[PDB]
């Protein structure tokens, strides 16, 4: 002899931010910004060439300690902060363009 | 809107019914409205969720001048524009989500009201007062969409108007 | 949604026992908390309910003058304190959340859910 | 020999681990399921767009009106 | 309001129908009665509320009925796990009225 | 959504009426609501439908380096942002168009209902039942806004409640 | 909607009531809806109302070439994109404000209708016809939400149906 | 919205005739197709109708055992096959789309629109 209509609720829901108000509670929400990383670089499906202690120009010119990079191919070369040069001192005008 | 609060005893749906009659009280969920809600929400989510390989240098180790400032300016412009886009997108889509859910609730209310015809009268709190004997099968028929108002119309009219 | 209670207490006759009931998973201040007693080999016996917002309490006309119930919304725990323990007071004490069934502007019925695990209180010398 | 393709360069100190990820950042590889990221503006591959916001929640339910 | 349950014990073989009856002292609203199941060593589990409605995950073999002063709980087929002590509760009849039944 | 299907046979408007009475069936369109919908849609079209003369080079035949990469990055950023803007604009405008058309249909339904008063009762399929003799002049009066409900109220109430 | 024109005699609110009864006519404002609409408008204003210090040059005194056209292009692109964003934002916000105000008006109307129950009947112009003696205390009760409909139902039904 | 039919057929008596009716401008499987026959100098004579979705057919209680109606949704063409031809079976055969007038949940009348151009079938030795 009486019939009520209603909707569900949750004990505590996420606060979402809409046009009118910046704090309105909602049953469920999803995050859209990735703010975490694993700290490690995957090797698939891209071919990554870790340079160790060699810069790209060092391997290009043929630094003696960069002889492991002869005739190498990559999809992403990773340059490390520990890279150093051990040959005749050189400078490259327009270093960035060549790199 | 006229519904005051949600029901935390509902865990098998989003929208539903509550009733009281001579044989007691009960609760049931409406699948057609919950499914429509989730269908719209997922269809919207899938449109919210680029492939760039070689780009400009974004962090610098030396102080150079004109070119470095231009690269920094380009990067900041791109970042601010995309941040604004993200903020506006999420705000608009949350708004549309809220209105679509409220609209689904209102649609369910209006459909029940139209089914009941002159046999019930709205009480203003999201509830109807059925003016005839409505057992469990009666409530089931109201819920699944097979309620016949002509077999209760005489008694409902007698109870409603003449005292 | 669960209620976890305190441990077993072997209090002596003519003393007082305080049994806690911690609420996790729901807003503690939004639902009543009820205390039900089950003696060994007997049925359940309602003792009382405490309003978790205004501190209001309502007992049975059998425990008046012996039971005090208090709340702590900061830690979300309901306490039942029963004084003047006797031999017949050895039982298993439960805390259950009362869900009132709201049909719009008025309430009609309800149920007890969820329940606590129960604390076995023994009174002996 | 000179070839045109998808090759690039990156400055990072992160280690290399056997895994599958389509997005690489100097802070490490990140998943691409979400449309935005706040990890780093230097990206390689299929990556979410960089934003300044630390959080951005999208509503997947209705307004929560709890019971009393 | 005082609730009385009969019979005290029911000796029924598995697979049979079980009918349990709980009677009220005076007439009470059918919206107030609930049924609980308590296996040994466990807190009671809600079975039926509102004298006709099942809980969230209670199988379709538990059926509630009744109005006025006589209420019944019926089990169509007794599964092995359905052997416990069943209680009837009145909920909300009064600010002090939340009593249980003797048990059965 | 309470109107299930459209009418492919009414080609003189967007919203209209269909009736049955003692003198037969008929169909007529509503000019005011169709015109309102068309004006809103065209006003939205006109807002959707820059003069650049000298810009940077966008195609390159030699490999140079820093400057060429900066130019390519700037152009790619501009294209991606404008593509996203276009997609968002079209999605929003289509959603608004659909919502406004549904609102116009609901407005016409509510206007007819408020015209009829106690002389008719909604059947739930988006369309009415009139409880008195209603010839073609009667339907015309309902359609053009000149329907007087007091001269049919007595027999409508007799037919509605007293069987 | 059905409400045609605004009342310029109201200077104490946004939405209000007008009435006529045996003791005369009157006007009053409803502050609950006016405050809700005002709060929504201020909230949407607070989201609308960056600190860049060193940037690229934007005005030049010589003709140089590649670099200068690159910076002019970057600045022009940024200005065009932000102009588009501003236009779209203000347009969407204005549309939403108009919609929300109309929704608040309809909400007040529907609340009043559900309050009156079978005692009054809609006339189609935003006005209700209360079918019983409704003195000034009666109108007050309808306005603040304390209108008891069960005590006027007999006379309202007698006047409504039987002539 | 149009309906296009086949050409004239000079069939001999005691044979079979098939007349095609191709629909263009509308969903063929959404409306019925009716076949009307007009003898030279006389009025129109309804023969039958075919459902373009489920393949159901409803003839008149004068052509039973002589007319079979089939559809081809792939090419949007409905066929009429008439057997046991006679001299009186010479006429112009029309295919028409039947529009039903749906007033919500019930239908009330309708009309035939559009009509095909008509194919003249002659039976002679």
């Amino acid at each position: 002899a009486t019939l009520c209509l209603g909707h569900h609720a949750v004990p505590n829901g996420t606060i979402v931010k809409t046009i009118t108000d910046d704090q309105i509670e909602v049953t469920n929400a999803t995050e859209l910004v990735q703010s975490s990383s694993t700290g490690k670089i995957c090797n698939n499906p891209h071919r990554i060439l870790d340079g160790r202690d060699c810069t790209l120009i060092d391997a290009l010119l043929g630094d003696p300690h960069c002889d492991v990079f002869q005739d190498e191919t990559w999809d992403l070369y990773v340059e490390r902060s520990s890279a150093f040069s051990n040959c005749y001192p050189y400078d490259v005008p327009d270093y960035a363009s060549l790199r | 809107g006229f519904i005051e609060n949600g029901w935390e005893g509902m865990i098998d749906g989003w929208y539903g019914f509550r009733h009281q009659n001579s044989e007691g009280t009960g609760q049931a969920a409406d699948l057609k409205s919950t499914q429509a809600a989730i269908d719209q929400i997922n269809g919207k989510l899938n449109r919210v969720i680029n492939e760039k390989f070689h780009q400009i240098e974004k962090e610098f180790s030396e102080v150079e001048g004109r070119i470095q400032d231009l690269e920094k300016y380009v990067e900041d412009t791109k970042i601010d524009l995309w941040s604004y886009n993200a903020e506006l997108l999420v705000a608009l889509e949350n708004q549309h989500t809220i209105d679509l859910t409220d609209s689904e609730m209102n649609k369910l209310f209006e459909k029940t009201r139209r089914q009941l015809r002159e046999n019930a009268e709205d009480m203003g709190n999201g509830c109807f007062k059925i003016y005839h004997k409505c057992d469990n099968a009666c409530i089931e028929s109201i819920r699944n969409g097979t309620y016949d108002h002509d077999i209760y119309r005489d008694e409902a009219l007698n109870n409603r108007f003449q005292i | 949604v669960q209620l976890v209670q305190s441990g077993a207490e072997m209090k002596k006759p003519g003393a007082s026992v305080k049994v806690s009931c911690k609420a996790s998973g729901y807003t503690f201040s939004a639902y009543y908390i009820h205390w039900v007693r089950q003696a060994p080999g007997q049925g359940l016996e309602w003792m009382g309910r405490i309003n978790t917002d205004s501190g209001g309490t309502n007992f049975a006309q059998q425990f008046e003058g012996r039971v005090t119930m208090t709340r702590d919304t900061s830690i979300s725990t309901a306490y039942m304190e029963l004084s003047s323990l006797r031999s017949d007071d050895t039982a298993v004490y439960y805390c259950a959340r009362g869900y009132d069934f709201w049909l719009g502007s008025y309430r009609a019925g309800g149920w007890f859910d969820p329940w606590g695990q129960g604390t076995l209180v023994t009174v002996s010398s | 020999k000179m070839r045109t393709g998808k090759s690039s360069i990156m400055r990072s100190d992160a280690p290399i681990d056997t895994c599958i990820s389509e997005c690489i950042t100097p802070n490490g590889s990140i998943p691409n399921d979400k449309p935005f990221q706040n990890v780093n503006k230097i990206t390689y591959g299929a990556c979410p767009k960089y934003v300044k916001q630390s959080t951005l929640k999208l509503a997947t339910g209705m307004r929560n009106v709890p019971e009393k | 309001i005082v609730l009385t349950q009969s019979p005290g014990t029911l000796s029924l073989s598995p697979g049979e129908r079980a009918t349990l009856s709980c009677r009220a002292s005076q007439s009470v609203s059918s919206s107030y009665l609930a049924w609980y199941q308590q296996k040994p060593g466990q807190a009671p589990r809600l079975l039926i509320y509102g004298a006709s409605s099942r809980a969230t995950g209670i199988p379709d073999r538990f059926r509630g009925s009744g109005s006025g002063t006589d209420f019944t709980l019926t089990i169509s087929r007794l599964e092995p796990e359905d052997f416990a002590v069943y209680y009837c509760q009145q909920y909300g009849s009064s600010p002090q009225g939340f009593t249980f039944g003797p048990g059965t």
